[PDB]
């Protein structure tokens, strides 16, 4: 419940 | 939920160590798993992360441990591992296994990196020279931390106080007290059990009258 | 790296009152998805941390209804209403938004304000086993007192001795919101066997008179 989705811009 | 760690103790500088963690009570295979260490100097510090099968077991490491530590997981054993090479003094601390960031925590195991030798404790009974009597155990001269103290193998707990260890002249000292009804002692025995995982030593000392 | 800052270092609250603990971040913790990944933990004495609140305000499993979290951006607060003694410990915040690394606050200790209590004092002479190794520790337990402030003097045959004294305090006890302390005077056997009377004197707010316990080698 504590994990956020990663953001990964090129 | 339970996570139980193993490994640790005293490691010489430059040496290696493998911590292990076994988990139960949550769907282990769908959680990112992590190691977090705790020290007076740095507080709580996230160390390493391993992700899922789906993620091809992607990993992240803290700057202070990258290239020396390897995290891995065994979904068939509900286990996570931390392999540590070229350990430094700064790696000393309590290591927790965790699920999520940070949903579930283990109980912690302690790692000390120093060029010292391991020294098991000397355990000394504290008996007195009312309706209650206070007894104790003095634990001297051990290294590294920690020791754990129980009384009557954990069967006495309500009247127990255990004091944090203090490091003097390169060796630790701590004490524990237990308070029980005076009618019941010595007729019903009272024993302190002192465990020192790092030296693989436990001492059981019955408190007998002087 | 997001820096997490926690205040106060220690918080005194009466049972049944409300406590508020603050957590600041060096940057806003709002994530692209609009969620805010700020979480609260409680580390009770001698235990590992346990998750209390996730994403600012959601109670985790088994968390009583007196815990609530609030805040936004860089400024967050945990409120513990109707405080119970079992709520004492170190409260941490952590952030999962800007990662790696996942980062933690430095912790806030919740101290329960209870009624003054005088220490129960017990003194213990050296064991025979310790004497055969050439050492001689006299141990004084000062149990179940409040507030934490206390002073211990050791006297040997009437004169105060400061060298060789090791003091150690427990964390607050959840059963009765008291503290306990151990004071140990370690001598060599050689010096111990040259003196007769060993006294620990505890001075605490609860009385202008010290609480004195004494052991005489003429046992
Ligand atoms: C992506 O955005 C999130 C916040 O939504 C985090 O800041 C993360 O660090 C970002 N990733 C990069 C490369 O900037």
């Amino acid at each position: 419940v504590t994990s956020a989705p990663d953001t990964r811009p090129a | 939920v339970n996570l139980e760690e193993s490994g640790g103790g005293l490691v010489q500088p430059g040496g290696s160590m493998k911590l292990s963690c076994v988990a139960s009570g949550f769907t282990f295979s769908n959680y990112w798993m992590n190691w977090v260490r705790q020290s007076p100097e740095k507080g709580l510090e996230w160390v390493a992360q391993i992700r899922l099968k789906s993620d091809n077991y992607a990993t992240h490491y803290a700057e202070s441990v990258k290239g020396r530590f390897t995290i891995s997981r065994d979904d068939s054993k509900s286990s996570v591992y931390l392999q540590m090479n070229n350990l430094r003094a700064e790696d000393t601390g309590i290591y927790y296994c965790t699920g999520g960031v940070f949903d579930y925590w283990g109980q912690g195991t302690t790692l000390t990196v120093s060029s010292s030798k391991t020294t098991p404790p000397s355990v000394y009974p504290l008996a007195p020279g009312n309706s209650m009597v206070t007894l104790g155990c003095l634990v001297k001269g051990y290294f590294p931390e920690p020791v754990t103290v129980t009384w009557n193998s954990g069967a006495l707990s309500s009247g127990v106080h255990t004091f944090p260890a203090v490091l003097q002249s390169d060796l630790y000292t701590l004490s524990s007290s237990v308070t029980v009804p005076s009618s019941t002692w010595p007729s019903q025995t009272v024993t302190c059990n002192v465990a020192h995982p790092a030296s693989s030593t436990k001492v059981d000392k019955k408190i007998v009258p002087r | 790296d997001v820096v997490m800052t926690q205040t106060p270092l220690s918080l005194p609250v009466s049972l049944g009152d409300q406590a508020s603990i603050s957590c600041r971040s060096s940057q806003s913790l709002v994530h692209s998805n609009g969620n805010t990944y700020l979480h609260w933990y409680l580390q009770k004495p001698g235990q590992s941390p346990k998750l209390l609140i996730y994403k600012v305000s959601n109670r985790f499993s088994g968390v009583p209804d007196r815990f609530s979290g609030s805040g936004s951006g860089t400024d967050f607060t945990l409120k513990i209403s109707r405080v119970e003694a079992e709520d004492l410990g170190v409260y941490f915040c952590s952030q999962s938004t800007h990662v790696p690394p996942w980062t933690f606050g430095g912790g806030t200790k919740l101290e329960i304000k209870r009624a003054d209590a005088a220490p129960t004092v017990s003194i213990f002479p050296p064991s025979s086993e310790q004497l055969t190794s050439g050492g001689a520790s006299v141990v004084c337990f000062l149990n179940n007192f409040y507030p934490k402030d206390i002073n211990v003097k050791w006297k040997i045959d009437g004169s105060e001795r400061q060298n060789g004294v090791l003091n150690s305090w427990t964390d607050q006890d959840s059963k009765d919101s008291t503290y306990s302390m151990s004071s140990t005077l370690t001598l060599t056997k050689d010096e111990y066997e040259r003196h007769n009377s060993y006294t620990c004197e505890a001075t605490h707010k609860t009385s202008t008179s010290p609480i004195v316990k004494s052991f005489n080698r003429n046992e």
